[PDB]
Formats: structure tokens, C-alpha cells, sequence
């Protein structure tokens, strides 16, 4: 026959090569294809999705409602920090069970912008304004309005459009930080503060709750899959 | 003979690949690896009425 | 022909004898590309207010001088507003224009090795240790090579034939470099572009390059010539960018 | 006859420049209860630089993303015993015994593909006090029985003829062997939930088990030997192709309890932190 | 379809005829303080011939330099112990163990390529009082772990269903088992020097072990097996293609301390000769 | 299938073939190139490069500086020869640190010709002329000015240029000479000779200093590939 | 079939060689052992004011 | 492809073979066995003044 010789790599199995193979039902009639509503093409198209972050995941509040709601309240408060978290889409425990943290735990390398969207929830009657700050990293976070006056931030006014977007925007030295993010690949901080104050008439609600939703831009992507840490088991049948 | 010469996969800042197929059901080809196409649109987007997002969403 | 001057900001070098100038690798500085970035906010650019001369401390060139090192940045971090804008951002990107300044009479004789070194990683003078930041680098202020082999604690290991990194001096040569010949010439010049493996990086983590300066040949001198021998370093930032604002860190 | 085929190569948007602004133009004034996501950029908000962003979202396809092969079953089988089950293995298909491929699997509420099926199978000499012995290399034959199929009673059944079910033969020493399967479902798609009844008056068997029938598989030893014992254990790996899939869903939080049901424990939304404002200082000498 | 693909190989420079001379052109005066090498050839300094030279300058590039396997990491393993982590290799990949490939590798500040990996498996029987067997080939598992995968605990853990992860499975009396991986770093290149610090506060670890994170690779036996004991050997081996580097840089002087550092021993320039005008007498009857 | 037969070689590996082999991470995106200043296409560009050669390598001097520095000074000399050693680039302690010779250790064969630059580091007031000779092979080193002024040879005249290149030229029966040269493959020698004499001043030092300069002209190559015998070790983790 | 036919090494004083390529990805294929180029002037020559090498490099 | 088709050794009184060359250099090519030059008289005729062989060699 045609001379040949076998090189390395001959007669091993490796998991994710991709190569031709016999079928066992020849000529096998296959049912049509149907026209089913919502097929999926990429998996960053479900990282786009907003999704609710549970913010105030304190002590007491792990397996309630109350675990996805900021309080805010009237009065002089002005001293008082509203929210502030890091940025570690796919480690810090604010982030890591959201739609966008669950498909990064998929994968080792992350690039991109993420959006942080905010709603208020209170009555009708109720007015007041916000600044949300973005820190870079390189220093401790902010611990005063002042401070964190210096980042990149947005003032937000309570009105009839109830929802303000944040976006933190790709700041990096490299091109990828690493899904388990360590000092060398920090990303920053995120803080709220009272810009005026919550104002309201007789006969309202005084204390009031804020929500925070999180999601993807159209500069991201992920790479490097791996497998998630989330799901286990200690024998078969599970 | 049925050949199919494509791109392969390379960087940004010779390069073409051949196959052939070898069985008589195309269940037995090797994977689609290189499609990459996006409709998100169909979940970020599901409304009946455009919204132009310079635009107050209301009113 | 051995004139030359050299103007940026409200800063201006002449020299009279002068023998040419290197640029490091043909590659003069430039800003960063569209197509090179990832950072994406708006980067800020002063431009006149950073990309000027400073002048460091100088050295004493006394008959039995090792050499010395310095470590760049951080040896400009509290030079006016380069210094301020370093403190303030995330993310830094400069090159350089080094000149080196040393004069004496026709009587005197020596000869010194001008060079910079790109990722000078340096080691402890315990094999099985690691070195302290305070011995890598003080500020304006140069550090010392030794002419035995040095002990203590958290130390470099300063013995200048091996120039603290494990090679043959002699072979430093391979890197961007002049010399100063004291019967030739009095000053050395040297371009350098921004050389990393990322486009940008963080300007108190890393050390991009170091300035070394070596007397081959020892400074000598007859009866009643002048003994005090100076040399002075002078640094101008080039095409110097920033970005990441946010509040100011501390060391 | 040589045919050119071109690869169209789906790199993400660049950013654009933007300066000041002053105007009436709200990009960032949303308001969610619409259902929508707000569609904005860091140059809507901000002032940016031009970019021209080369990265490719090619690894998050659903091609690449399913396309490698995972561990699906495990079992053992004697050589000699006195038990007359333990000389072959035996199990119905189905993807839903180990975790990883199962909650891969379950983002997608209906999925069709294709499969390539690979095994791998390794033997050992039982522990005994009188070891030592000359074995020629041991013969394993694997048999798929579709639904309906007469099922062997033991290692000498007459069923073992397989005149029309497919079998393999293999041998130890030898690459793993490998077979691909196409989609075979009475259906248009598989289905991973099923909420519903086997019975019309609403009851009988709940959810997925009403669906599925895909066969059962048997393993044997070929040599009919062994004057010492000796185990045998096979593992099945799966891996899908030319896929499609429909109706995202949101990843299972809970640790799974059988493979029957959904059944679960309840369990937190995360873990916690000291305080709502609490984030740990690192910037310290 | 065929296309033709031309190779120009490029040859050294020939000498040129050269007469006497009496004039102002100074070939042979320069000035090194400038830091510029002379370009001055024979020719110009004395009396030449003409000489066709037909040398070339193919085996001092740089990917024929580098293109060359080398072994980078050596380690053991037994079938059956006490000791529970003695029945499996695991390490952290890098190429700092063997200073040949480091050394080699170290010329050069950054580099940039893809590899080919082979992977080199060998056993033995363990020396005992009662020897004599019959067990059956033995079979190696092989698993990549990217940095953040879970990590086995035993022989029998969970984590070898490598659902995700790569794995080769090789049977011994088989061609050496090998895999080709493409360039893998967050950054442009990869880097053999890093004068920095990994936290802001200039402190914590210094220098390579800040940038590499590159994951782990772990080996096994699959038999679960061997009334007597055995011991196998794994040898990894890289090949580099593709090749670009940047900054050269003097070699390396000093003999290697670890792998964490550049820690060294003072060294002389070189070995001593009896005097500066010494040179020893070959032409003697 | 198609009928074929093995040939010897089957089932090998070869430490230095060329063949494809499957990807272990299919589909895999990489970084782009970043156009970084400094890249290096040939190694024979770094024997290009000029490297202080150190010519006084006598006892007690092995770990200063002073091993670069030659010495020569005023008053009648000229019966005292200044250096002399071996054309030997990759074997002879003189040469074989040096990064031409660290390029040379890792290859057999050599073939090319050589550049030696000589640099005076006096004072401005000191004059003087040098003879540089270069000596083929044959015949024993000379031991007089008046014998190696038969050979190669540059007279050297100290001045406002402070640098003269003797180049060595390739003159050998083979094409190529062994790194690990022998009697058969030997090239010859190189000295210094007083032509006139140093003349200084009144207040100037007496006694100066010559370096050395070394590297490879455009002609040079090398061949066939080998280990260095310059680093080792002892075990793993080194 | 996408195929490459190239010329092969030889001395101075029937000689070229064919190649397919088999797999999808770029990293899989051989190595570029047939390019020689070079740029010495960017490590020997890295001045700004270009020297003759007639004429004398000062003054 | 690259191939080569030349004539296969017989008697006298469907014939030819392909070859393929798989390998960058020709060092691995196989033998070159049908080529058959002569020049004898290199040997058997070395002087200087040609010798007819009809007529007398001296005088
Ligand atoms: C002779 C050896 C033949 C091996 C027979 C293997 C056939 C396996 C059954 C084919 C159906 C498997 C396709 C996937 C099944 C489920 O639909 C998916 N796991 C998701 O629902
Ligand atoms: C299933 C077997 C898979 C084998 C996995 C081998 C992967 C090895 C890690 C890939 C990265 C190696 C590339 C070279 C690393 C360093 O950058 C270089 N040694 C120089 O820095």
C-alpha cells in the first residue's frame, strides 16, 4: 500500500478535537425542522438582559426579598453613604449569580462596558437627586461626597422618567482582566451619595427603596472556557 | 473531488485550510465551528412601539 | 557640527561639544493609535506643562566611584505637574529625552558608559530572599554600586561587573547607550520611546527602565588640577497621556 | 474540482469620538417598566476617544460554547461472579446523572443536534490472595437496544446475535472507539422541561420522564473467562454538533437531588458582607 | 487547485576587487562615544580579490533557532500507596525548571508564539521481595486546569469527568502523545522580565511569578490497579512556532538560584591566562 | 480502506521535525499584535554589536573592572610589547564571554571576518602612534616589532578621532572553522607594538589606558546547532 | 484541494515540495522555517545625524 | 498538487509512476535511480594529441 508514518498524538482521544466519524443508522430520515419562537444564536446576547442585583445582601436577609432593595429616607442625611461595591463582575458575591456573572463564571478572560441601571420606587409625591460615582483603581474609595466627586459620576433627578443609567466604561491597562480578578487586574469602586435630599408632603411614606440593575454593552466579549464552580455532587444520580 | 478550501482562524494587529468528506450522511461531518452571527434584539428589545433612546421613554 | 540645542516646553539645552544623538530603536515617541487602543474614556493630554526639562541631584565622580542607578518613573513622581498628573490617574503612557552632563578640563582623563535598560529586574544580595522597594530606588536620588560582593538583608546585590541583574558588564552594549570620553566629548543624549507589552500601565506598579552610569576608566588627574568632578541628569516626558481619573493615592 | 468557500469574521463595535454637549437630549432617562433595556454607550455619557476595538465574540457562540465532550455515565461489570447481573452492564440513555452537562444543557429550554458518542473502558485484576496469571487481551461488545427491542437475561443470551441492532467490538489496547448518532426524536426538538402529564386526566408520571424513550445500552465482556476475577469499568461521553437551541432560561441555583424531577432544597440568593457599604481597603503600606 | 508559493533564500554580502589607495577618506577613524558601530569591511583597509560568496544566513534565524523541543518538567507518580497524593503528578506550568530553555528563552525581553506540546510516559516495576505479575497495559490520564477550575483531591475526585477541561487519555506501547496551543496571555506578548511590584502600594511579589498565571496540569492512572507497586515518569516537552521576539538582552552570566527570581552569586568576567602577552607555542619540532 | 504500508521511522519522536497536530482549544481568539519597538529577525544582527572584550584576564583581576582596561604610558618602551593573544572567537577565555562568542558557543561552525575597534582614553594632551598586527597561521607568534611588521597591519595615530578598527580578514583553505577550533582549523594571532612612544606635558599623569572592541563583519554566518556548555544544573527547581 | 507547492532547500555552485493543510485553526499548522529577513541598522546604527564612514565621524 | 509522473523501468523486444514530495528539505527525498551518463574517455583517452585509431600511433 501508500507508504506512511504515524507522528505524535496517534490513537489518543482528546475532548475537543473535531473530526469525521461513522454513523451507526445509516441514511437515518430526520424530522423537519419547525419554526420555533426565541432561538438563541450567542451566549452575549443573554448577557444584554438586565437582571436584578441583590445589593443588600447583609446578614438576616439572605433567603428574603428585602435582600434586592436600597433604603433611602428623608431628612438630613447627607453624611450618610448610600451603597458602594466593587467591580468584580465575576467574583465579588453582589454579582456573581446575575445573568451577565453567571455566563462569565464560564469562562477565564473578560473586555468590555457594563451598565448599571437604578429605578426609585417611591411614591408619586417624593423628589430628590443622587450622584452615582465611578472610582478607577490605584487608591482607597472614596469616604465622603468630596471625594468621590472627583470620578467619573452622574447626577440623577427624580422625575417622571424614573430610571438613570450608569455606565462604567473600559479602563485598562490590559485588554482582558481575569475572571477571577486579583490585585494586578482590579477594576474600581462604585458609591452613592445624597446630592440634595428626599423631600416629601404630609401624609406620605418617609422611607423609601431604590433598585439596581446590571447588564452588558455591545463592546463585550468573554474566552478561555472553563468549567463553573457553582454546581457539584459526590456520586452519579444526581 | 468535492474539496472545500476556507479561511482559518488567525489574529489582527497560507492561511487556508482543505477538506474533504468522506461519508454518505451528513451526520457524520465534523462541527460548525465557524458561523458567527447575533439577532439580540429579540430580548433586549421586544416592544411593540420604537424607542429612539435620545427621546424621554414616556410621555 | 558638535553644537547642537534641544527645546520642549519653556525649556531649553545647549551644548558645544556634543558628539550625536540615539534614538533607541529608529522609533521616535508618538500617542497611542485608534487601532492600538482598549481604554476607551477620553484620555488627557497637557503637553506643555509635563513635557519639559527637570534636572535631578547630582554626583560626585571621585577616584574610586562604582556607578550608579536610577529607576523611571518614580524618579520624576514629585517633579511639578507631571508628578501631580501621575498621582491622580490609573493609567500612564510617556517617553523620554535623557541627557547627561559632565565637563572637565583638557588635563583631566576618564572615561563613562551612559545606558538605559529596559525591565531591569534586579536581585537579592540572599540567594534565598527578596528585595525591599527602598533598595531598588530613592527617589532623585541615585543608588550606589559596590565594588565587592555586598551582604544584609532585603539588599541588591551591587557588585558592578555583574550590574545587579547576573550578566557580563562589558555585554550592556546590547542596549540603547553612549559614552562620555573626557578627552572627546562632555554630554551624552538619548531618545526613548515608550517600550512595554501593553499600550499603557500603571506609573507607581512599574519600573519601565533604568538609567545606569559606569566609569570604565577612573578619573584621573595630575599636581593641582581641579578635584571636584560633577555629573548631572537631565529628563524631559514626551507625548505623555493619562488615563482613569479618580481621587489621588497615597504611598 | 476545488470550491472556495469565504468566512465572514463578526468582530463587536468600535467607539467613537464625542466631545461637550449641552442640549435637550436625555440618553441616560430610561424607564424599565417598559420591558426594555436601555440600549446606551460610554460616548453618550461621557467624552471618549475613537477606538478601533479587533476583538471577536467567536469562543460564546453556541457551536463553541456545546461542542466538547463530557462524562454521561459510568458503570462495572465482572469477568466471573455468582451473582449472573454482575457479568454485564446495563442503563437507559439520557443526559441528566452528571451535573456539569445537565445545567449546560438546562439554559436552553429546547435543543436539537446531532451527537458523536465516545467510550472509554479499563480493567483490573481483583484484589485476592493468589495473584498471577497469563490472560490474552480481553474483548468487550457494547449493544444498543431501541424501545421495544427483547432485552438479554444474561452473557449467553441468544440476543447477543444482534443481527439488527448496532454493536461494537473492541479491544483493550486500541483507541477509544467513537460513533456518531444523528437526531432521533418523534418530536421537532428535544425537550429539557416538560410541564405536564403522561395521562389525560392529569396524572400519572409528572415532567420530563414522559418524554424521553431513547433506548438502553448493554456491555459485556467477549472472552467468557478468568480463572481469577477481574473488573471492568465503561464510561460514556457525548458530545453535540450542528446545534440549535431555543428559549433561554435562567441557570439552575439550587444542587440537584435526582434525576427524575427538579427537586430542591432552598437555598440563599448569595452569600453575605459585613454591610451595604462595606469594601475592603487594599491601598496600605 | 495548486498555487505556487516562491522562496527567496538571502546569501551574505560578496567582497569586492580593491587596488591601492593614497587619499582623505578615513574608513578606519571613528568614534564609539557616538554609540555606532563602524561598518568597515576588508576591502576598505586592505588589498582585496573578488569572491562570489554563496553562504546563507537560514540556520541563525530566530524560529530555526527556537523551533526545537525541550524538556521542561520531570515528575513521579505510583499505582498504589499510603500516602494518597503520592497516586498523582500535578504542577504549575511555566518554563523556569530547565535552564537550558530558559536561558535560551531569556535573550530576548518580550516573546510571542504558539506551542507544541509532547508529553513523554514511562513505568517501571518497583523493587520488592515477590515480583511476577500479569496485569494488563496500563492507561495515563492527562488534565489542564485553567486558572480558577476546581482541583482534585484524590484519584477518584469528581473533577476528572472533565466535562470542560482538556484531557488526553494514552495507552502505554503507543507513539507519544501531543497537542498543539495557541498564544494565551491578556497581553500582546509574553513576558520573560517585569521589573514591578503586583500591588499599588510597591510591595507584595516582585517581579515573574505577578504576570505568568497560566493554570496547572495533573497526571494519573486510570487502571486503579496493581497488587504489587509501580512508579511512572511524565516528561513534558515544548516546542515554540510562530515565532516573534523583541529587546535582546546579554545571557545570562551566573548560574540559576530558583525559579521565583534572578537571584545569583557573584561571578568573574572569565578565566585567567598567565599574562597579558601570553600565547603558547604550537610550531616546535 | 485504502491499502497502505508502514516505513521505518513510524511511531518516533523526533525532537526536531515539523509536523500539524490537533488543537487542544478550538476556535480560540487571540490578542492582537501590538507594534513594539526593538524586534529582532536574525541572531547574527546581535553579533553585529560591538561588546568590551576583557584582554588583561591575569590573576587577581578577574572580578574588577581594571580586566578591561590595557596600560600603556610614557618614557622609552618600545622593546615592551602591549598585548597579543589567539583568533580563537569562541573558544579562548578572551573572547568566548563576549557576545559575539556567547552567540558562537551555541553553534559548530563558523565563517566570516572580524572587526576589532581600539579606543584611547588619555587625556587630551597625550599623542602617540601604535602598531596593530594580525598574523596568519604557519608560524610561531612574533616576539619584535620588526617581525610582526611583516604581516597585517594598521598604523594606529592617536587624535581628535579617538577610535581605530583593525578588521581581521576571513583567510582560511575551508570554508568554515570548528567553534571548538584545533590545530587543523586554527586562524593565528593578533599584537601591539609602540611605533613612537606616549609624549605628555608637564602636569598631565604618565600613565593611560586602552579598550577593546569586538564584532562581526557582514559576511559572517554560522551552522549546525548544539547545546552551550556555559549553564547547568544540579536537580529540578533551578 | 487548496494545495501549496513551494520550493525546497538546496546547495549552489524535482526540487519543490507540496503541502495540504488539515485543520481549522492556524496555530495547527507547521512551523516558517523558509523566511530570511534582517534590519542590523536598527541595533547598529541607531543615531539621528547619519554617519559616511568616509569621512571622519566628528568635526 | 505538485506531482510528478515519469516512466517506469522495463524490457524490450500504464507504464509510469506519481511521486509526491512531503518534506521541506530534499535531503529527504528518495534516490535518483534513473540517471545514467558516461564519459569515459576521461580515463581511457587522457592525452594531449587525439589518436585516430586507424593510423599508426607513432611516426
Ligand atoms: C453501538 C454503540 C451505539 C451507541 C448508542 C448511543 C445512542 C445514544 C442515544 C441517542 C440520543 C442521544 C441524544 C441526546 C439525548 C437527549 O435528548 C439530550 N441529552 C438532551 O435532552
Ligand atoms: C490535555 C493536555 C493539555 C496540555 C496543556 C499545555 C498547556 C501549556 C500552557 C500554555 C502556555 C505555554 C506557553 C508558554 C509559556 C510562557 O509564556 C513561555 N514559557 C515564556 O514565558
Amino acid at each position: 500500500g501508500l507508504p506512511v508514518m504515524n507522528t505524535p498524538g496517534s490513537n489518543q482521544f482528546l475532548t475537543s478535537d473535531d473530526f469525521q466519524s461513522p454513523s451507526a443508522m445509516p441514511q437515518f430520515d430526520v424530522t423537519p425542522e419547525l419554526n420555533i419562537p426565541g432561538e438563541v444564536q450567542n451566549l452575549m446576547e443573554i448577557a444584554e438582559v438586565d437582571s436584578v442585583v441583590p445589593v443588600n445582601n447583609v446578614e438576616g436577609k439572605l433567603d428574603t426579598m428585602e435582600i434586592y432593595r436600597i433604603p433611602v429616607q428623608s431628612g438630613n442625611h447627607q453624611s450618610s453613604q448610600v451603597f458602594g461595591f466593587q467591580v468584580q463582575p465575576g467574583l465579588d458575591n453582589v454579582f456573581k449569580h446575575t445573568l451577565l456573572g453567571e455566563i462569565l463564571n464560564y469562562y477565564a478572560h473578560w473586555s468590555g462596558s457594563i451598565k448599571l441601571t437604578f429605578v426609585f420606587c417611591g411614591s408619586a409625591m417624593a423628589t430628590g437627586k443622587f450622584l452615582l460615582a465611578y472610582a478607577p483603581p490605584g487608591a482607597n474609595a472614596p469616604k465622603s461626597r468630596k471625594d468621590a466627586m472627583l470620578g467619573t459620576h452622574i447626577i440623577w433627578d427624580v422625575g417622571l422618567q424614573s430610571s438613570c443609567v450608569l455606565c462604567i466604561p473600559w479602563i485598562s491597562q490590559t485588554h482582558y482582566r481575569l475572571v477571577q480578578q486579583d490585585e494586578y487586574t482590579s477594576a474600581g469602586n462604585v458609591t452613592c451619595w445624597y446630592q440634595t435630599g428626599i423631600v416629601v408632603p404630609a401624609g406620605t411614606p418617609t422611607s423609601c427603596s431604590i433598585m439596581c440593575f446590571v447588564s452588558a454593552c455591545n463592546d463585550f466579549s468573554v474566552r478561555l472556557l472553563k468549567d463553573t464552580p457553582f454546581i457539584e455532587q459526590s456520586a452519579l444520580l444526581q | 473531488m468535492g474539496a472545500q478550501v476556507s479561511t482559518q482562524k488567525t489574529g489582527a494587529h497560507i492561511i487556508h485550510y482543505t477538506n474533504i468528506n468522506y461519508y454518505k450522511d451528513a451526520a457524520s461531518n465534523s462541527a460548525n465551528r465557524q458561523d458567527f452571527s447575533q439577532d439580540p434584539g429579540k430580548f433586549t428589545e421586544p416592544v411593540k412601539d420604537i424607542m429612539v433612546k435620545s427621546l424621554p421613554a414616556l410621555n | 557640527d558638535r553644537v547642537r540645542s534641544i527645546t520642549l516646553g519653556n525649556s531649553t539645552i545647549t551644548t558645544q561639544e556634543s558628539a550625536n544623538v540615539v534614538v533607541a530603536y529608529g522609533r521616535w515617541p508618538e500617542y497611542l493609535k485608534d487601532n492600538e487602543a482598549t481604554a476607551e474614556d477620553q484620555p488627557t493630554q497637557p503637553d506643555v506643562a509635563t513635557c519639559r526639562f527637570y534636572t535631578l541631584e547630582s554626583v560626585t565622580w571621585e577616584r574610586d566611584s562604582p556607578g550608579w542607578w536610577w529607576k523611571f518613573p518614580d524618579a520624576l513622581k514629585d517633579m511639578g505637574l507631571f508628578g501631580q498628573n501621575m498621582y491622580y490617574h490609573y493609567l500612564g503612557r510617556a517617553g523620554y529625552t535623557i541627557h547627561v552632563q559632565c565637563n572637565a578640563s583638557k588635563f583631566h582623563q576618564g572615561c563613562l558608559m551612559v545606558v538605559c535598560v529596559p525591565e531591569a529586574e534586579m536581585g537579592c544580595s540572599q540567594v534565598d530572599g527578596t528585595v525591599n522597594e527602598h533598595s531598588l530606588s530613592e527617589g532623585e536620588t541615585a543608588k550606589k554600586f559596590a565594588s565587592t560582593s555586598t551582604n544584609g538583608t532585603n539588599t541588591v546585590q551591587s557588585i558592578v561587573t555583574n550590574a545587579g541583574m547576573g550578566v557580563g558588564v562589558g555585554n550592556l552594549t546590547i542596549f540603547p547607550h553612549q559614552w562620555i570620553n573626557l578627552r572627546t566629548n562632555n554630554c551624552a543624549t538619548i531618545v526613548m520611546p515608550y517600550i512595554n507589552n501593553v499600550p499603557m500601565d500603571n506609573m507607581f506598579r512599574h519600573h519601565n527602565f533604568t538609567l545606569m552610569i559606569i566609569p570604565f576608566v577612573p578619573l584621573d588627574y595630575s599636581s593641582d588640577s581641579s578635584t571636584y568632578v560633577p555629573i548631572t541628569v537631565t529628563v524631559a516626558p514626551m507625548c505623555a497621556e493619562y488615563n482613569g481619573l479618580r481621587l489621588a493615592t497615597s504611598l | 474540482v476545488v470550491e472556495a468557500v469565504e468566512n465572514a469574521v463578526a468582530r463587536v463595535a468600535d467607539t467613537i469620538s464625542s466631545g461637550p454637549s449641552n442640549s435637550q437630549a436625555v440618553p441616560a432617562l430610561t424607564a424599565v417598566e417598559t420591558g426594555h433595556t436601555s440600549q446606551v454607550t460610554p460616548s453618550d455619557t461621557i467624552q471618549t476617544r475613537h477606538v478601533r476595538n479587533y476583538h471577536s465574540r467567536s469562543e460564546s457562540s453556541i457551536e463553541n460554547f456545546l461542542c466538547r465532550s463530557a462524562c454521561v455515565y459510568m458503570g462495572e461489570y465482572h469477568t466471573t461472579n455468582t451473582d449472573t447481573s454482575k457479568l454485564f452492564a446495563s442503563w437507559t440513555i439520557n443526559a441528566r446523572r452528571m451535573v456539569q452537562m445537565r445545567r449546560k444543557l438546562e439554559l436552553f429550554t429546547y435543543v436539537r443536534f446531532d451527537m458523536e458518542v465516545t467510550f472509554v473502558i479499563t480493567s483490573k485484576q481483583d484484589q485476592g490472595t493468589q495473584l498471577g496469571q497469563d490472560m490474552p487481551p480481553l474483548t468487550h461488545q457494547i449493544m444498543y437496544i431501541p424501545p421495544g427491542g427483547p432485552i438479554p437475561k444474561s452473557v449467553t443470551d441468544y440476543t447477543w446475535q444482534t443481527s439488527t441492532n448496532p454493536s461494537i467490538f473492541w479491544t483493550e489496547g486500541n483507541a477509544p472507539p467513537r460513533m456518531s448518532i444523528p437526531f432521533i426524536s418523534i418530536g421537532n426538538a428535544y425537550s429539557n422541561f416538560y410541564d405536564g402529564w403522561s395521562h389525560f386526566s392529569q396524572n400519572g408520571v409528572y415532567g420530563y420522564n414522559t418524554l424521553n424513550h431513547m433506548g438502553q445500552i448493554y456491555v459485556r465482556h467477549v472472552n467468557g473467562s478468568s480463572p481469577l476475577p477481574m473488573t471492568s469499568t465503561v464510561r460514556m461521553y457525548f458530545k453535540p454538533k450542528h446545534v440549535k437551541v431555543w428559549v433561554p432560561r435562567p441557570p439552575r441555583l439550587c444542587q440537584y437531588k435526582n434525576a427524575s424531577t427538579v427537586n430542591f432544597t432552598p437555598t440563599n440568593i448569595t452569600e453575605k458582607r459585613q454591610s451595604i457599604n462595606y469594601i475592603p481597603e487594599t491601598v496600605k503600606p
